[PDB]
RNA sequence: UUUGCUCCACACAAUAUAGAUGGAUACGAAUAAGGCGUCCUUGUGGCGUCGCUGAACCAUAGCAGGCUAGCAACGGUGCACUUGGCGGAAAGGCCUUGGGUGCUUGCUGGCGAAUUGCAAUGUCAUUUUGCGUGGGGAUAAAUCAUUUGUAUACGACUUAGA
RNA sequence: GCAGUCAAGCGUUCAUAGCGACAUUGCUUUUUGAUUCUUCGAUGUCGGCUCUUCCUAUCAUACCGAAGCAGAAUUCGGUAA
RNA sequence: AGAACUGGCGAUGCGGGAUGAACCGAACGUAGAGUUAAGGUGCCGGAAUACACGCUCAUCAGACACCACAAAAGGUGUUAG
RNA sequence: GGCCAGCAUCAGUUUUGGUGGCAGGAUAAAUCCAUAGGAAUGUAGCUUGCCUCGGUAAGUAUUAUAGCCUGUG
């Protein structure tokens, strides 16, 4: 349906996104994942912290190096969570992980391009209000990820700059809807909303 | 089983606006002011005449309802905190070994120092809160009493001083020795 | 942590000149010599650099040699590494640097009388080596057939691999080693009978 | 165990030579089809009358229609049911808008709250709370107040494609 | 400094708010809301609009911002009266809400030719608006 | 080691393709709350309005889009130039100036299209690459052997040699 | 082999600080049985030495709770390999 | 370990129960269209992130027969009686 | 007529829609209309008490300046 979709993780259940991202990739969509460190999960951060931990302790035991590894990077757990939905051994299945990508923050590119969200995962709208869940930002340095601060440092950064893209952006429409009425009232504008527009 | 309305009622006096934009609580009043962040609770607020503000539960369940009277209780001590005031007052008990107590300050600061806690060679260091005020009473015996605009603030300001004289390795019966809180109450006086 | 630029001096001594080689005799030794014009325009190449540097850079660190030639060894081939620069404020740092360029840096004005000092270096070397001296193990008792400086078991039935955690025969020595702790007795000067 | 029908099911013993015209039962029953609703009528009077289907007849068999349909009521109802460690019987209060949908929520209700699925469960009332106020139960009672109001907060759209390029926006 | 405390201002289920019906047999109907059984589950009654007094699901339909003066428990014809009374449907009917409805409507019973002609037309409005849109 | 290397231009040839076929169309934050407009005392402010899905918005007519005329507008847009900025998270992209030049379906004309036979993806994309031509641009090193011993089972390492 | 529930008792007094009868519910698989499924064209048969790793039903070391904890010493319990 | 009746495995593939001699379903010549069984339909994976009413929040939740275990006894957790 | 297709009319099988006429039943039950009686989650009116000029509140009050319920037709 599109070249490329970005789908900007804030808020959206770890699970749940994979879950459609991965059928997304079969079906030959490539998607690029931003700000995976504002990605939830349910459940406090304790019983996710448990769970992690939990993970960390399988691992070969006569060779730690030539077994199981445990990654940190909300991204890469994000990864995880979604590589185990894809016959990932397969050609098939290295076919559909070429096309994602998943990021911390919003970099280059999709910073500038347009970003989704995925309703069927979006926490808000899916987990009920009373319980509790956790973010995976704080998931992922609480086991050792490295970069919470940069990263927040330089989406802090991003924020600034895109508000004063927003800022102009709003500005200049608000011309356009002025535009938009001085040939209201005119012929060709009744005729157009005379037909559905 | 599912209560489909259940409200609280915040009163408000002559000294004070509180204001509520989310769950965003901001008291002000005489004493200064404070605020408090809600977010974690889904009430619904509303004003009702600039002396009342009523707080709400829809269609909650018994832990849900069971939260409102404590969001309540939250907001009401912060309307009080900021005209009458919290004073939690606190004695030094020791049966040989006279707790001295005394003010430092190490860049900024303002800690409270307690020397020779069961003779303890040890010097115990609480810092002192941003919020809370500490007085060394006069007139009274080994009495010290902290001020401030609020409870959570004074009284965990007293909970820590009072918690860094536990008595170790002997009979906590016999060996009584600490600084306990012996009186909580307001600043301003008759009230 | 990545590095963005690293602006070099313009004259650069023979004993740097030539770490960048494995045939010093043989080559034309033409090591940085199309860079060194880039200092001969006015300047502009360099100071967008070195602006470039200041106006981004969490950490600004030092490139420095050795002048090995003032040493007895026979070695010629001089020592180039990168030591972090830790006074105030990136640019005070560029600028700090952009001053030493071709210029030296004494000792005193890193250590003194009775610092504590790490110590950062590679182990002496012993080349392939048995368990009992690489991992001092138990000598075997003098009865064992083939063999005594080993371990009697090498680990057990499961699991059915030999594993990580036991000692085998290898290199010894030739480790890096980070040693931290020592301190300063003396900080001595050349020019001093 | 289904969405159910309510049968006036009327049966008798056999008529025997000396005995012609026997006495004559009559039961209601909820069920889904009356396949299943003669079995049930069946089944309660052998927990009754020395009967059995062998030896009886079906007279009549006819579906009850919901007298006001779109009237609200409040019902009284009156289980008696098993469980794991024993048998017990049971008061509950139904504030739907017809004998029929109020058994039908009732039999998920003892599904769900006490894992009693059909089969444990006997009907033994089911009637209309006449007069307001003689309602027992308060999670029925809550919704008889005059004026009565209330809003559906956190609201949920379900969104139809996958993506959206909105943020959603639980507002009602 | 008065003393400022937000709001939140929800649509309520109350006797004679009225919904639009958006799954099924009605579906895009409106109907008011009689009386109420519980907290899933309302009376509704939709006769100027055909939609058969009955028993819904809450789920099942979506609480406009229009209400009107209706006993609760009335049977159809009040509801009947009360809304033409009321003109509750004029109400709804120049609402951008049921306004946007129409204009898909629309939209959607569009001919291969009418939509060319929609083009032909969009680009005059083109033409004359990014002309003013560069004049001031 | 038979005139080699590199950037930019075009030419021919191959070799591909995890799968173009109008547009990946940029705040942030909250969800028991928000967006936008406007007002002002500039605030947790007043007032308005919207949602209830992108079913949108933008683009979209012309031999796959030909050859031509005029008009109204001074608008839009493509391309190569040029002016001044901004972007290091992977910036390698964005914005702004000025003349030039093409197109404009904003409007009104002149001409063309068939026979591809009643359909046959009916070929319009973008990857690497090879060979000559000519416009700039540039003129090394590594290995073997020897050699040191801060190194070494052998390789490896570390030195040295116009 | 190890851990419970009930509490008549023990503990100057006082069921449960520390213990616990009569009963009764369990866990474990370093006891020993029971069995005979796998190997009898062969899986080297006791113990020590050596060395790694895991288990916790923790002996010591960290931080606690309890006591028939005054102090000293000890006992019971928790997080804990 | 040993008897009764039937049905099976042994001699038997196929679909389900991840896996598996015996369970569920169904018994086989070579094929095409259709419909189903048992069992399933977030993704791996064909197939509703369907509908509906409740219940449940676990700092060792739970998750489908045979089947891959848990009991006495307790809880002012919460739900209905 | 060799290879392969498209469309049409049919035949066997099968799948998915639109639409027409009928039969049951409490000759559905409801709605609706008629009528009789009723009551409260008591509409109008009335009383009374506070109360920024009528708004509340707590009485009376059964269709009034809303309506509902129940049977019978
Ligand atoms: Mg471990
Ligand atoms: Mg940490
Ligand atoms: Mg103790
Ligand atoms: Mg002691
Ligand atoms: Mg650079
Ligand atoms: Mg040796
Ligand atoms: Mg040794
Ligand atoms: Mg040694
Ligand atoms: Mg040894
Ligand atoms: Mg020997
Ligand atoms: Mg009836
Ligand atoms: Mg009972
Ligand atoms: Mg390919
Ligand atoms: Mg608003
Ligand atoms: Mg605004
Ligand atoms: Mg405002
Ligand atoms: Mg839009
Ligand atoms: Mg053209
Ligand atoms: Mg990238
Ligand atoms: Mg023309
Ligand atoms: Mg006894
Ligand atoms: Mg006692
Ligand atoms: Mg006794
Ligand atoms: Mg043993
Ligand atoms: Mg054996
Ligand atoms: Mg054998
Ligand atoms: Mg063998
Ligand atoms: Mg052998
Ligand atoms: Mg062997
Ligand atoms: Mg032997
Ligand atoms: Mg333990
Ligand atoms: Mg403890
Ligand atoms: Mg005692
Ligand atoms: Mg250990
Ligand atoms: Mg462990
Ligand atoms: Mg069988
Ligand atoms: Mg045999
Ligand atoms: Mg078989
Ligand atoms: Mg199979
Ligand atoms: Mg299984
Ligand atoms: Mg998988
Ligand atoms: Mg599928
Ligand atoms: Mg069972
Ligand atoms: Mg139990
Ligand atoms: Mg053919
Ligand atoms: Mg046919
Ligand atoms: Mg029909
Ligand atoms: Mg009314």
């Amino acid at each position: 349906v599109e070249p490329v979709v970005v789908i900007d993780g804030k808020g959206h259940l770890v699970g749940r996104l994979a879950s459609v991202v991965a059928k997304q990739l079969l079906n030959g969509q490539k998607i690029v994942v931003v700000r995976a460190e504002e990605l939830n999960i349910s459940g406090e951060f304790f019983r996710n912290k448990l769970k992690y931990h939990d993970f960390l302790r399988k691992a070969t035991a006569f060779n730690k190096t030539r077994g199981p590894f445990h990654f940190r990077a909300p991204s890469r757990i994000f990864y995880k969570a979604l590589r185990g939905m894809v016959s990932h051994k397969t050609a098939r299945g290295k076919a559909a992980l070429e096309r994602l990508k998943v990021f911390e923050g919003i970099p280059p590119p999709y910073d500038k391009k347009k970003r989704v969200v995925v309703p069927q995962a979006l926490r808000v709208l899916r987990l009920k209000p009373g319980r509790k869940y956790t973010t995976l930002g704080k998931l992922s340095t609480s086991v050792g990820w490295k970069y919470e601060d940069v990263v927040a440092k330089l989406e802090a950064k991003r924020k600034v700059s895109s508000a004063e893209y927003y800022a102009k952006k709003r500005a200049f429409t608000k011309k356009v809807a002025s535009a938009n009425a001085t040939a209201a009232e005119s012929d060709v504008a009744k005729q157009l909303a005379a037909l559905g527009y | 089983m599912k209560y489909i309305q259940t409200e609280q009622q915040i009163e408000v006096p002559e000294g004070v606006t509180v204001s509520i934009k989310s769950r965003i609580v901001k008291v002000v009043g005489p004493r200064g002011t404070l605020t408090k962040n809600l977010k974690h609770i889904d009430v619904t607020f509303t004003k009702v005449n600039n002396q009342l503000i009523k707080v709400a539960v829809h269609n909650g369940g018994r832990k849900h309802v069971a939260a409102l009277r404590t969001v309540k209780s939250l907001v009401d001590n912060m309307i009080t905190g900021v005209t009458k005031g919290y004073k939690y007052k606190m004695r030094y008990v020791y049966a040989h070994f006279p707790i001295n107590v005394n003010i430092v300050e190490k860049d900024g600061a303002k800690f409270i120092e307690v020397r020779n806690f069961l003779g303890d060679k040890k010097i115990r260091n609480v810092p002192v809160r941003d919020g809370v005020t500490i007085e060394f009473s006069t007139n009274v015996k080994d009495e010290i009493v902290l001020s401030g605009n609020s409870v959570e603030d004074v009284s965990q300001n007293a909970a820590d001083l009072q918690q860094i004289c536990r008595v170790r390795n002997k009979d906590i019966r016999k060996f009584l020795d600490g600084i306990y809180v012996s009186h909580k109450g307001f600043i301003t006086e008759d009230l | 942590l990545r590095s963005l630029t690293t602006v070099w001096a313009e004259h650069l001594s023979d004993e740097v000149k030539r770490r960048f080689y494995k045939n010093w005799y043989k080559s034309k030794k033409k090591a940085f010599t199309k860079y060194s014009a880039k200092y001969a325009q006015d300047g502009a190449g360099i100071e967008r650099e070195l602006a470039r540097i200041k106006k981004y850079a969490s950490v600004v660190r030092v490139l420095v040699h050795t002048q090995i030639r003032k040493t007895p060894l026979a070695q010629k081939k001089a020592h180039l590494a990168e030591i972090q620069l830790n006074g105030g404020s990136i640019s005070e740092k560029v600028d700090w640097a952009r001053e030493h360029f071709e210029k030296t840096v004494a000792v005193d004005s890193v250590f003194e009388q009775n610092e504590m000092i790490d110590a950062i270096a590679v182990t002496k070397g012993h080349g392939f080596e048995g368990v009992t001296h690489r991992w001092g193990t138990k000598k075997l008792p003098r009865k064992t057939h083939r063999g005594l400086r080993k371990v009697a078991c090498i680990g057990a039935w499961h699991p059915a691999h030999v594993m990580w955690s036991v000692a085998r025969a290898g290199q010894r020595g030739y480790h890096s080693r980070t040693s931290i702790n020592h301190k300063i007795y003396r900080v001595g000067k050349g020019d001093d009978e | 165990m289904a969405h159910f029908k309510e049968y006036q099911v009327i049966g008798r013993r056999l008529p025997t030579e000396s005995v012609p015209e026997p006495k004559l039962f009559r039961m209601r029953i909820f069920a889904s089809n009356e396949v299943i609703a003669k079995s049930r009528y069946w089944y309660f009077l052998q927990k009754l009358h020395k009967v059995k289907k062998a030896s009886g007849e079906i007279v009549s068999i006819n579906q009850i229609n919901e007298a006001h349909p779109t009237k609200v009521k409040n019902f009284g109802v009156w289980v008696r049911y098993d469980s794991r460690s024993g048998t017990h019987n049971m008061y509950k209060e139904i504030r739907d808008v017809s004998r029929v949908a109020a058994v039908e929520t009732l039999y998920q209700d003892m599904a769900a709250r006490h894992r009693a699925r059909f089969r444990s469960i006997h009907i033994l009332k089911v009637a209309e709370i006449e007069k307001t106020a003689d309602v027992k139960r308060q999670y029925v009672k809550q919704f008889l107040t005059k004026d009565l109001k209330f809003p559906l907060p956190h609201r949920v759209q379900k969104s139809t494609k996958t993506f959206s390029y909105k943020r959603p926006s639980t507002f009602y | 400094t008065d003393s400022i405390v937000k709001a939140s201002n929800w649509r309520l289920v109350e006797v004679g708010r009225v919904v639009l019906i958006k799954k099924g047999q009605s579906a895009g109907k409106l109907a008011a809301i009689v009386e109420i059984i519980d907290q899933k589950k309302v009376l509704i009654d939709g006769p100027k609009a055909g939609v058969p007094r009955q028993a819904i699901n809450l789920g099942q339909v979506v609480l406009t911002p229009l209400t009107f003066a209706l006993p609760r428990g009335a049977r159809t014809a009040t509801v009947s009266k009360k809304w033409a009374a009321a003109a509750v449907c004029e109400k709804w009917a120049a609402s951008s809400w049921a306004k946007k409805i129409a204009q898909r409507e629309r939209r959607a019973a569009l001919t291969d030719f009418e939509r060319f002609q929609v083009m032909v037309l969009r680009k005059q409005k083109r033409y004359t608006v990014k002309k003013a849109l560069a004049k001031a």
